[PDB]
């Protein structure tokens, strides 16, 4: 009838048009029960501490802690050198340094000759 | 806020007004047209042209200096 | 910002007032405590168009997760009072 | 579903849908209304990029 | 204007080249044209601090306008007459600019006929 | 420009506050008589921006 | 009908 | 010359007086919003005196009151350039701001932090008059950057609204890109003309100007 | 997930609001509001869940093509022009414990009433934990809804923050 | 102070273009049970709203009289001196 | 779809509590209990003298507020600026640079009295 | 310089012989008296530097760094009181003693006239700075951060020791005044290439240089607040001061040997500025900011122009006050929530209105809002590098954009938004904390009125 909606990295497929929000099999609804089961227990644990009037401070969040440890401290011990990391490292790391070296090196040598030969204009240039 | 009349808010009816509000509002609207009409009357040239633009073709070679083809 | 507050009675009055203009109920039989689906003979699509009329009256949206749980005019007044912080 | 074990140091961190926080159920009673998160919920690896201030991956009309 | 089509959608040599004008001799075609004179002097214009673009032949009438502006303060609803004289003088100077364009236009056509005439006959 | 564009924003604010912090013009209308003074200014400014002669 | 506005301590 | 200069610098000094009195010198919490507007009203009147004198005889003078910094052969001063553009824009900004300032008392009467709101508006007005009257690029640059940061604070005024923060930060993201051009203009004029003073730039009209002008176009974009 | 009645009801409200965005004028909206109701009335009941599901997807596809590019939004709702505008004036309640005594004395009555509220909170805390660790499945709760106080004089469990939250126009 | 709600029955769709919609819907056997709710918008002081041309022509009648009389003074003033 | 009896009862339990809480967020007629703030003679003098409307004096009272403003905010600053400009700024070279005045033909100079010839006679035009 | 050395030594007898409960008042009071007397070093002449004796001298480059150094000691004492309260008295006196020795070594390092004496003191700062990190850090990573800090410096310092001695055997003296007249040009030979590297790599590691900076995020994060302030305020400026002195005897070889260190720096500004946009630790974000700002000083020193040397000197003074202030602001939050995660605490402007103002001022200087001295120095470096190569304006401008984003990102993330609901222990700001921030920002903003005192010898 109407043209299909194409999902993208920056444009998700609306839940209405996803062909999985209408059919609800026996197993499909069984899994969703556990999702609200595990996430219901967490809401209970958090609220036992949140509402406690004898608690003054910060309710430590292990999910938050596991996130930072993974982002900063647990990267190197899970690093294996291979074709994927080796090439991306040379391209991202070494690459840009080499590129900018030749851009600046070429321009300055070109500019230097224009000063030796006198072809450059520096009539009122006494601040450097 | 600070001052002004104390007209109550009608629930579903047309809002209340005041004499000075309508007169002052109606006054400026009239002053606009008088300014436009009066300004148009004395300097209509600015909005319709200042001097007639000569037509190039209506001229003649005598006032331009175009020699005859013969020489 | 200078808008006069909403009292508990004022919410009910405008809630009932809007229902009376809906040509699906008997005004005499319509009180604050009337079940739309069990007493006044309304379908779900009739109640939804009642909430939409209610939102445009107080000028604020109500979720469909909870708007599909209001079945009485009194429940509507409670929801607005809870949301808009009306105490007396 | 863990990330691919391709040696970029992702470990066994849970991979999650790349859905921006701006496209979560807003009317729900989140523990962190600003972030749309629940205490104990496993945060996305790129959560700080998807906060409502930076990136929106919501469906577009066109 | 309308000449744009001729220059772009029509023949080129007929229509002038505003960048390179004038092309033909300033005196050819006329009997010792009288030089256009300027009343305002170089020292006079300097003392009035006239902008360079206003240092034209039309000067010596803008100086009149400025003096009335200073000698009628506050009466900005005045000096209209002196405004017209400077406007009118610019108008006459502007008019002559078209004349050079029109004169220059047809003189190009003569070069086409004469060159065509000798080329065609020969 | 500063005059009539400054005026337009102020006049719009009058509409917005009077409508309970409503900005969308699809929930407005019928303000010619309700707010004449704003109406006059919204029309004087709406013409200066357009460029009516001698304004 | 004045209501008490909660504010963080403005003394320190 | 004595009256022309004094009545132009007092205008700028007057605008800062409410800000200086913010140091608990005079404590009128409920009358400060009215205090600021009255200052702007009196600034408009004092600005008209310089304006008329430029109408009558076209008097223009340059003020360089303070010697700030001297780097080798470059001298930087807190200079003010009262000319055609400065003497016609200053009345208009104050006249329009006067109305906005008066309008704000009504619109924002219920805001708890109306006192902070009338300091930010007044601060922006000062930074605009520094940009308008600047006689050298660095002084112009102070105002150019100043109006940007004040816009950032005012746009994100309701800072609990995540959309306000995004719009506030976004307004500094785009102006920073333009600032690249302004820095480029400052760089070219120092290298080749050995000055930031607008007087010396116009007196050494360079035949080649594509680079500095391109910067200004990017900055003005 | 979300049943089948809910989706069609949700889908119906959006159609009216998006359609209301095109109509603008209030005479037209009623002209097409009834038609839309009629279009659903055509396929009311009708059973045949396999056919009803098929229609809804086509209904959703029909809706998306027709949704307003800039739908109307209420100012105080997500995506509006006033959402969260007043979260910068909503100071929590616990911040009052840190006031200097020289500024508590300016509201002797308010803080006296606070003492009673705090006193009630401590007394009722023990039961609310008791009430919650008895009316719950062995393997932890499975729903976010909380039970009420099954007695007189006992407050509902987990009531402090739901009750004492900041007002919607705190200043 | 207490708010005094006007009578609910006085809002009659008759005359307004809302009943016309009911009439137009009736042509295909359809009814819209909300006409009265929107009735107040088309009646009372909201009816007979000006047209766009009239809005631009606001104050012209009063202003025009000032112009004709004013220019008459100018003509007389020129003759006197 | 409506509230189950357990939930509808809980909502009522909280509803009574919240309304009581919002009722407690009210200020007694005495509050705020401001401290012993002293009033200056000027402040108390005007309070007694401003009791009556007396439109004739409201202009006078307004004049005092504006006159106080003018002297402190418009006259003292101009005094300081003028002293700064005349005796410190203008005592150094090129601190204040002024555009030379425009000299039109047929003018007299105050410094010496020179007179510039009016002009060469114009070729009179019209329109 | 004995009028400052001896009083600094006497701070140790004072601390140990003072009462148990007056150690923080005695040391803070008298360390502030030393700072006041340091204004006498501003007696500078337009032709000759201030020479005191055969050992010590002070000029327009050392004077601003001496004033900054002695000004920080009293500030570091204030910031350390909270987390040392439950500490044993004997060990709480050893902590105050390490700081005193660090100041003693620093003022003698910035005034030494002989480069080997400069090197010995330059290298003596490692010992007290290591003990502060390793003994009074909180996390377990302090031990490993101690080794990274220790060995990165020595791996470049030991080659510098050989190069300095080789110069004395050839020139005959290392007295800096002598080197200004007996300096000779450096020929282009492979031996001189490595002489250049040995003389500079010690100072590149400490700035630090991009690619050798892995120690900074560890030392500035695991160190206590006092350690982080001195590390980021004066101990990075030992690298800059060293290069500003030893480049006198490297010309003209610096014309071509500087290229690889200008690309690592110009590109390193973008890489480190970009890293700040995705940091999850508030202390780490401030650390990576130091690398970006210290990458401009390296470029300025290596192009050797009068405008670039004025900018570098002003950039170092400006960054020391700003960087220290940011660390202090970050620590005040940590003293309440006791975690460095940036997203843990949000919307702090609702609870602490005044401490939010300090955040705003601290952010503006970081992004060089004119006419702060942050912008004055950053402008001069951007003016001088443009003459070097006009294309560099592309890289300078981009970094200015990225600086604004991450400077305002941390302000928004923590100060604005909605407060965390379960963070219920944000007590008001003490007078100590507010005084601690005001002593960072007030002197920084005061130098705008007379910036010529922090522009250096080439002014
Ligand atoms: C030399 C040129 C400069 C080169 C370097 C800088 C170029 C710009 C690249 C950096 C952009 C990203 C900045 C960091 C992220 C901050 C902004 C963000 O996260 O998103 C919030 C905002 C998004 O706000 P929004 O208004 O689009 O909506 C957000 C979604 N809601 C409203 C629902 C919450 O992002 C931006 O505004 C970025 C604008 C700049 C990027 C476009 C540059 C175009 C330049 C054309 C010339
Ligand atoms: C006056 C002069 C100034 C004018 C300024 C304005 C100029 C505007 C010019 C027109 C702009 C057009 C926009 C072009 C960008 C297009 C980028 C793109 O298409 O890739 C985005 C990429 C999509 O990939 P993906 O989502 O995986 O696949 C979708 C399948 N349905 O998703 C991704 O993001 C992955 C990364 C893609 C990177 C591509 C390189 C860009
Ligand atoms: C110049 C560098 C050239 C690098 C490209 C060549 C490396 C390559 O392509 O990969 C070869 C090899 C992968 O082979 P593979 O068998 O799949 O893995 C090992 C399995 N046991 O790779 C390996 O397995 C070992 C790793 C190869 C060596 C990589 C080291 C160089 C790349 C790191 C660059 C660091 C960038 C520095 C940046 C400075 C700051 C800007
Ligand atoms: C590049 C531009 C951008 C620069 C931006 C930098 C940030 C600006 C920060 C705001 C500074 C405002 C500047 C205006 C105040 C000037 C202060 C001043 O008067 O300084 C003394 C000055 C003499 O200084 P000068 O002769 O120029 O010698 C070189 C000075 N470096 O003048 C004097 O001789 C003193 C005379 C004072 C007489 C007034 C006495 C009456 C007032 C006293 C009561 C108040
Ligand atoms: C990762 C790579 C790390 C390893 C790279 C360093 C290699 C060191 C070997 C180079 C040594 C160069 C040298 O010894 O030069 C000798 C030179 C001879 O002396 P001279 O008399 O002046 O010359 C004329 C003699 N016919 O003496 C001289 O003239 C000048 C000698 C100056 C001292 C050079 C010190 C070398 C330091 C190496 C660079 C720093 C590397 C830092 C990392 C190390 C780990
Ligand atoms: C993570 C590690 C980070 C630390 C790395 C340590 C620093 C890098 C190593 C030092 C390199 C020093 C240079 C090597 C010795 C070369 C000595 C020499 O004689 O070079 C001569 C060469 C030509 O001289 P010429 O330009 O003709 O003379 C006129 C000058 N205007 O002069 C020149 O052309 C200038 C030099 C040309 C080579 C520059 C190449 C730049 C590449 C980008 C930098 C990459 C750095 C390494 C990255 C790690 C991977
Ligand atoms: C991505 C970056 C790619 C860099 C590619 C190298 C381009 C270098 C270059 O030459 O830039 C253009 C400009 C031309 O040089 P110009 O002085 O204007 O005159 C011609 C002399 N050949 O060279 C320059 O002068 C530099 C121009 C700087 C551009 C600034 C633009 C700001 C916005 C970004
Ligand atoms: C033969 C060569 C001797 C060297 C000369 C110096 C030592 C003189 C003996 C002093 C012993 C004493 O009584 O100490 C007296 C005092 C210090 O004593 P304290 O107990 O630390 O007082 C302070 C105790 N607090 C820290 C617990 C509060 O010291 C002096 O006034 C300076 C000694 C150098
Ligand atoms: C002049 C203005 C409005 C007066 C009026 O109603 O017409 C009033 C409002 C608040 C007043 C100001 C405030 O009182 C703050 C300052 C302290 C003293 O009142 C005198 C100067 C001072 C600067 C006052 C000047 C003037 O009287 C003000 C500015
Ligand atoms: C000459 O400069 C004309 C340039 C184009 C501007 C006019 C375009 C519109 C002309 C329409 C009228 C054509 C003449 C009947
Ligand atoms: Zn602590």
């Amino acid at each position: 009838s109407f043209p299909k909606y194409e999902a993208s990295r920056l444009s998700s497929l609306p839940t209405t048009l996803d062909p999985a929000e209408y059919d609800i099999s026996s197993e499909t609804r069984k899994a969703q029960a556990e999702r609200l089961a595990i996430r219901s227990r967490l809401k209970r644990e958090y609220q036992l501490q949140y509402y406690d009037p004898s608690r003054r401070g910060v309710i430590e969040d292990p999910a938050l802690v596991r996130w930072t440890y993974a982002r900063s401290a647990n990267i190197y011990p899970n690093f294996r050198p291979n074709t994927k990391t080796s090439l991306l490292g040379a391209l991202f790391g070494i690459g840009p340094l080499v590129f900018w070296y030749y851009v600046f090196k070429t321009d300055r040598d070109r500019k230097e000759k224009l000063i030796q030969e006198g072809k450059l204009d520096r009539t009122f240039n006494i601040s450097y | 806020a600070g001052g002004g009349a104390h007209i109550e808010p009608r629930y579903r009816q047309f809002p209340q007004l005041t004499r000075s509000q309508v007169i002052q509002a109606e006054f400026f609207s009239a002053t606009m047209w008088f300014w436009i009409l009066w300004r148009f009357w004395h300097d209509s040239d600015a909005v319709l042209g200042h001097f007639p633009y000569p037509d190039p073709s209506q001229w003649t070679d005598e006032e331009l200096g175009i020699p005859p083809d013969d020489e | 910002s200078d808008a006069p507050p909403l009292t508990l009675e004022g919410i009910k009055d405008r809630v009932l007032y809007v229902l009376k203009l809906y040509d699906k109920i008997d005004p005499e039989k319509l009180s604050v405590n009337s079940h739309f689906m069990k007493d006044l003979g309304l379908d779900s699509l009739d109640q939804v168009e009642i909430i939409m009329a209610m939102e445009d009256e107080f000028g604020f949206e109500i979720p469909d997760i909870d708007a599909e749980k209001l079945m009485c005019p009194q429940e509507i007044v409670d929801y607005i009072a809870d949301k808009k912080d009306v105490y007396e | 579903e863990p990330y691919p074990d391709d040696g970029t140091g992702y470990g066994d961190y849970p991979k999650l849908p790349d859905r921006s926080q701006q496209e979560r159920d807003p009317w729900y009673d989140w523990d962190h209304p600003d972030l749309r998160l629940n205490w104990g919920e496993p945060m996305h690896w790129d959560l700080d990029m998807y906060i409502r201030n930076r990136v929106d991956t919501s469906p577009t009309p066109v | 204007g309308a000449h744009l089509a001729r220059r772009y959608l029509g023949d080129a040599s007929v229509e002038p080249d505003p960048l390179r004008m004038p092309t033909f001799p300033p005196d050819y075609g006329f009997p010792e044209r009288k030089e256009r004179e300027m009343v305002a002097t170089q020292q006079e214009m300097n003392d009035a601090q006239l902008v360079l673009q206003q240092r034209d032949y039309c000067a010596h009438y803008l100086i009149r306008f400025l003096k009335c502006k200073r000698d009628s303060f506050p009466n900005f609803l005045a000096c209209k007459h002196e405004r017209h004289d400077w406007d009118y003088c610019e108008h006459l100077d502007y008019v002559k600019r078209m004349k050079e364009f029109e004169r220059e236009r047809r003189l190009l056509q003569r070069k086409k006929r004469r060159e065509q005439r000798e080329a065609d006959m020969a | 420009h500063a005059f009539f564009k400054a005026m337009l924003f102020m006049c719009s604010g009058s509409i917005i506050h009077s409508l309970n912090d409503e900005q969308d013009i699809r929930k407005m209308g019928g303000l010619f008589k309700a707010m004449p003074f704003t109406t006059t200014a919204l029309i004087v400014g709406s013409l200066a921006l357009t460029g009516m002669p001698f304004l | 009908k004045r209501l008490f506005i909660i504010k963080p301590s403005g003394f320190y | 010359m004595n009256m022309f200069s004094s009545l132009s610098l007092v205008t700028l000094l007057l605008l800062t007086m409410p800000i200086m009195m913010m140091s608990f010198n005079t404590y009128k919490p409920s009358n400060y919003p009215l205090y600021v507007k009255t200052a702007i009203s009196y600034a408009f009147i004092t600005s008209m005196i310089p304006t008329m004198m430029f109408i009558h005889s076209g008097q223009e003078l340059i003020i360089s009151n303070w010697h700030w910094l001297t780097i080798q052969t470059l001298k930087l001063s807190l200079s003010f350039k009262m000319d055609y553009f400065s003497m016609m824009f200053i009345p208009v900004a104050l006249f329009v701001t006067w109305s906005i300032m008066e309008f704000s008392m009504w619109y924002m009467y219920s805001d708890p932090n109306i006192n902070k709101f009338f300091k930010y508006l007044l601060l922006f007005l000062i930074t605009m008059l520094i940009l308008v009257t600047a006689n050298n690029l660095f002084q112009l640059f102070i105002g150019w950057e100043g109006v940007g940061i004040m816009s950032f604070l005012l746009i994100g005024w309701w800072y609990g609204r995540a959309d306000a923060n995004t719009a506030a930060l976004q307004a500094i993201l785009y102006n920073r890109i333009g600032d690249i051009g302004f820095i480029l203009a400052m760089a070219w004029f120092l290298t080749n003309l050995n000055t930031w003073d607008l007087q010396q730039i116009f007196m050494l009209n360079p035949s080649d100007s594509n680079m500095p002008l391109i910067g200004l176009a990017l900055a003005a974009t | 997930y979300l049943t089948h009645q809910q989706k069609v009801l949700r889908l119906y409200k959006r159609a009216l609001r998006h359609l209301e965005s095109w109509c603008i004028h209030r005479d037209k909206y009623r002209y097409f509001a009834c038609l839309l109701r009629a279009r659903f009335d055509e396929h009311k009941n009708e059973k045949d869940m396999v056919k009803a599901t098929q229609l809804l997807r086509e209904a959703e596809e029909e809706f998306w093509h027709g949704q307003h590019p800039q739908p109307y939004i209420f100012p105080e709702s997500p995506g509006g022009t006033s959402y969260e505008r007043y979260e910068c004036y909503k100071v929590p309640e616990w911040c009052l414990d840190d006031w200097h005594p020289s500024e508590k004395a300016m509201y002797p009555d308010y803080f006296a009433k606070r003492e009673q509220w705090k006193k009630l909170r401590r007394e009722s805390w023990e039961r609310e934990v008791k009430q919650l660790q008895e009316e719950t499945p062995v393997g932890g709760p499975r729903t976010e809804a909380l039970p009420p106080a099954r007695k007189q004089g006992d407050l509902p469990p987990l009531w402090w923050h739901i009750v004492t939250r900041p007002r919607e126009r705190p200043m | 102070s207490k708010m005094e709600l006007p009578d609910y029955k006085q809002w009659k769709i008759e005359g307004t273009p809302l009943e016309t919609v009911q009439e137009k819907l009736a042509a295909r056997g359809l009814r819209d049970p909300w006409g009265r709710n929107e009735a107040w918008r088309y009646m009372g002081g909201f009816a007979n709203n000006v047209s766009f041309v009239g809005a631009l022509l606001k104050g012209f009648k009063w202003g025009f009289a000032a112009f004709v009389v004013a220019i008459g003074a100018e003509y007389y003033l020129e003759s006197q001196k | 779809s409506g509230y189950t009896p357990e939930e509808k009862l809980r909502l009522q339990q909280l509803r009574e509590l919240r309304r009581r809480w919002l009722k407690d967020q009210e200020l007694s007629p005495r509050e705020p209990v401001l401290p012993p703030q002293r009033v200056s003679p000027v402040e108390r003098f005007w309070n007694k003298f401003l009791q009556d409307g007396a439109l004739w004096k409201n202009v006078i009272y307004k004049t005092y507020r504006h006159s106080i403003f003018a002297f402190t905010h418009v006259l003292i600053p101009v005094w300081i600026i003028h002293y700064y400009l005349k005796y410190h700024v203008t005592t150094k070279p090129y601190t204040i640079v002024e555009k030379k005045p425009r000299i039109f033909p047929g003018d007299t100079i105050l410094e010496t009295g020179e007179v510039i010839p009016p002009m060469k006679e114009f070729p009179d035009q019209h329109h | 310089m004995l009028k400052y050395i001896i009083p600094t030594i006497m701070l140790m007898p004072l601390t140990w012989l003072s009462k148990n409960n007056m150690i923080w008042v005695n040391s803070t009071a008298h360390s502030l008296l030393i700072s006041f007397t340091s204004l006498l070093l501003m007696n500078q002449f337009g032709d000759n530097s201030l020479n005191f004796s055969l050992l010590f001298f002070s000029d327009s480059l050392s004077t601003p760094l001496l004033i900054l150094t002695m000004w920080l000691l009293p500030l570091m004492l204030m910031a350390s009181q909270h987390h040392l309260s439950k500490e044993n008295l004997t060990r709480k006196k050893l902590f105050i003693t390490m700081l005193i020795s660090l100041q003693l070594f620093l003022i003698m390092t910035f005034t030494a006239m002989e480069l080997i004496l400069f090197y010995i003191l330059f290298e003596a700062t490692l010992v007290p700075t290591l003990i502060i990190i390793t003994r009074w850090g909180n996390q377990t990573e302090r031990l490993n951060a101690g080794l990274y800090f220790l060995f990165y410096t020595l791996a470049g310092s030991l080659p510098l020791l050989v190069a300095l001695i080789y110069i004395q055997n050839t020139v005959g003296s290392l007295n800096f005044l002598m080197l200004q007249y007996w300096v000779q040009p450096v020929h282009n030979s492979w031996s001189n290439v490595f002489m250049w590297l040995a003389c500079m790599m010690a100072f590149m590691v400490k700035m630090p240089l991009y690619g050798l900076h892995l120690w900074l995020p560890k030392a500035h994060v695991e160190a206590p607040i006092a350690g982080s302030m001195v590390l980021a305020a004066v101990l990075l400026k030992l690298g800059g001061y060293g290069m500003l002195r030893i480049t006198l005897i490297l010309n003209p070889m610096t014309d071509f040997m500087a290229y690889p260190f200008i690309m690592l720096s110009l590109w390193g500004m973008i890489m480190t500025s970009s890293i700040c946009l995705r940091q999850t630790d508030l202390k780490s974000l401030i650390a990576y900011s130091s690398v970006s700002h210290m990458a401009l000083v390296i470029v300025a020193i290596l192009i050797q122009t009068p405008w670039s040397y004025m900018g570098a000197t002003a950039l170092m003074i400006a960054h020391g006050l700003t960087s220290s202030m940011l660390f202090c602001l970050a620590n005040s939050n940590y003293e309440r929530i006791h975690s460095r995660t940036m997203i843990l605490a949000r919307g702090l402007q609702t609870l602490l209105p005044l401490m939010a103002t300090w955040w705003l001022l601290a952010s503006l200087t970081n992004l060089a809002l004119p006419p702060t001295i942050n912008l004055i120095g950053e402008l001069f470096v951007v003016m001088s590098t443009f003459s070097w190569s006009n294309i560099t304006i592309i890289l300078m401008g981009v970094n200015m954009v990225i600086t604004a984003l991450y400077s305002l990102y941390m302000l928004i993330m923590t100060q604005r938004g909605k407060y965390t609901y379960h963070i219920n222990n944000i007590s008001p700001s003490f007078t100590r904390e507010n005084a601690l921030m005001s002593l960072h920002i007030l002197p920084l903003l005061l130098l705008t009125l007379n910036p010529k005192i922090i522009l250096g010898p080439l002014y």
